[PDB]
């Protein structure tokens, strides 16, 4: 049973890992989006481009 | 006529002119702006 209730919360860990992930993905690309829109307003204000 | 056309072609080509040295303006503004940044960021960023 012991081990047996180490799977159980083995498990739990995985679900968190994952859903841990999906956060960490959304971060991401959130952050993405925004270090893309610094470039938006850099890039497009130096005119050098 | 050929007075008018002739006036008429050079007040165009004032008016494109000043548009253009206003975008030169504007350009060299944002260099200036981007180069005091990137002074800015060598100053600090090299510190350590």
């Amino acid at each position: 049973s012991a081990h047996l209730k180490l799977k159980e919360m083995q498990k739990v860990l995985n679900a968190h890992r994952q859903r841990a992930m999906e956060a960490r993905s959304s971060l991401s690309k959130a952050q993405n989006k925004s270090k893309v829109l610094t470039a938006l307003s850099r890039l497009q204000k130096s005119g050098r481009i | 006529t050929s007075i008018r056309e002739t006036l008429e072609n050079g007040e165009t080509r004032m008016k494109m002119l000043n548009e253009f040295v206003k975008k030169t303006s504007e350009e060299i503004d944002s260099l200036n702006e981007d180069v005091e940044e990137i002074k800015l960021q060598k100053e600090k960023e090299l510190h350590k």
